[PDB]
């Protein structure tokens, strides 16, 4: 499991101007549905296609010189998600990204209940940012179908923002949605599923 | 023998890319104490700090070129203004001026320098 | 380049029990606006997330044997796109799709506005399978950025449905929305992408 450095909120506070701020928000759900009637979802978490053709997380870079992370946070969500606001109770960790540029990615986490997650979906597809900044949102499934490999270990396989593959299996891992156990067998599918893809071409 | 106040470019990663910074304290166990020029302070071993400054003509670097995106270059000068250095970096045959924090290297290059500026 | 076989339609339909036959949309409109002020967005497509992690087009497998080829891909369509039928004008191409197993695969294809394509996205997050088979849509980044690889390169080293992939680029280029050199750099860059990243 790919992994970045973290690094406490306080001493985030003191990184020079030199640094950007990002911050986004991972938005998930019990799901009691089956798909087909027989495959439990368990979790349903938002992601996003990006502009650049990536997915990631909902939010964005924050202007933190006279606002709190938070802050910065709804107004990127705002215009993203047009949803409501998220608090200090929901920051998780906060992560030195790869360079070479200079960014610390903070990271909240809200369960919401499955009724306010599609509440979110509906207010996203009307928010100013879809079709510029945000192509569309995506639900992460958690399950593993017969063949070990449709579902959660296909959706690994496409094309992230390093920051937020990251992101999504570490916050997997502590807020006790995924066994670890699981999500390095899920990786590993993908990383083979990769694997052969390229080599055919 | 003290490296306290050394200016160095260093990774605080092990696999990360070098940034320019000083030496603060010598926490012992081969680990020091370096504060990068952007105001990050971490714990970093010695095989990770580079004791160079300035980095050396000819050498390849990455740059921040007009403030948005890194690239590969390669040093053609020093010079300091005001306390502030700036490397001129070539690139594709045309030279600019950067800044001391625009200027780091990769991985690959700076590990290309550990035998003869490295502290591990 | 991914190149499926083609076959005319009546060719697909004198085609033994052995084979399967599915059926997929390609919904697309003009786009007249500007990315950051800068970059044109010519044109925006529609794909979905699919149950399965992959993406593709909306629609499915249909059987013959109780659907025609548009009463079975309207049926698929109305559960996840809402209010949306298409007809036999809107059929563009049929592709043979990879072993082992033998599939045809019928692309159908209609130009909406802008403002349409976005009431399909409103009707899609209170469809039926919104959450069960659909797990969003998405609009395919014609443009590539400043770095080569922002937009229409990195979509494409996604992970799809293989014939999905292959729908796309052949009704891009018939379409009149890609031109040929301007598919191919796209997807030379994205393969360089999966190189470089798999490496690292």
């Amino acid at each position: 499991v790919p992994e970045l450095k973290q690094i406490s909120r306080v001493e985030a506070m003191r990184l020079g101007p030199g640094w950007s701020h990002s911050c986004h928000a991972m938005l998930y759900a019990a799901n009691p549905g089956q798909l087909f009637g027989r495959i439990p979802m368990r979790f349903s978490v938002l992601m996003q296609m990006r502009f650049d053709g990536l997915l990631g997380f909902p939010g964005g870079f924050v202007d933190r010189r006279f606002w709190s992370l938070e802050d910065g946070l709804n107004r990127v969500l705002g215009l993203g998600l047009g949803c409501l606001r998220l608090t200090e109770a929901d920051y998780l960790s906060s992560h030195l990204t790869e360079g070479p540029h200079r960014v610390v990615a903070h990271l909240y986490a809200r369960q919401l209940t499955l009724e306010q997650l599609h509440a979110v979906e509906i207010s996203a597809v009307h928010s100013r940012d879809h079709g510029l900044e945000v192509l569309g949102l995506v639900r992460v499934p958690l399950y593993t179908q017969k063949d070990r490999v449709g579902g959660f270990p296909n959706f690994l396989s496409n094309a992230f923002v390093s920051t937020a593959k990251c992101q999504l299996l570490f916050a997997l891992k502590v807020l006790n949605m995924m066994p670890e156990e699981k999500l390095v067998e899920a990786l590993a599918a993908a990383t083979e599923k990769q694997k052969k893809a390229l080599e055919k071409l | 023998n003290s490296f306290v106040g050394l200016r160095v470019v260093a990774k605080w990663s092990s696999n990360g890319y070098f940034y320019s910074g000083k030496i603060t304290r010598d926490v012992g166990a081969g680990k020091y104490k370096l504060l990068f020029d952007d105001g990050y302070e971490c714990d970093v071993l010695g095989k990770d700090i580079l004791l160079c400054d300035p980095i050396p003509l000819d050498t390849e670097v990455t740059a921040l070129s007009e403030d948005e995106y890194f690239s590969a270059g390669v040093v053609k000068g020093h010079r300091k203004e005001s306390g502030e250095l700036y490397y001129s970096i070539e690139k594709e045959g045309q030279r600019k001026w950067y800044k001391r924090m625009a200027v780091i290297l990769s991985l690959e290059q700076g590990n290309r320098l550990r035998e003869q500026y490295g502290l591990g």
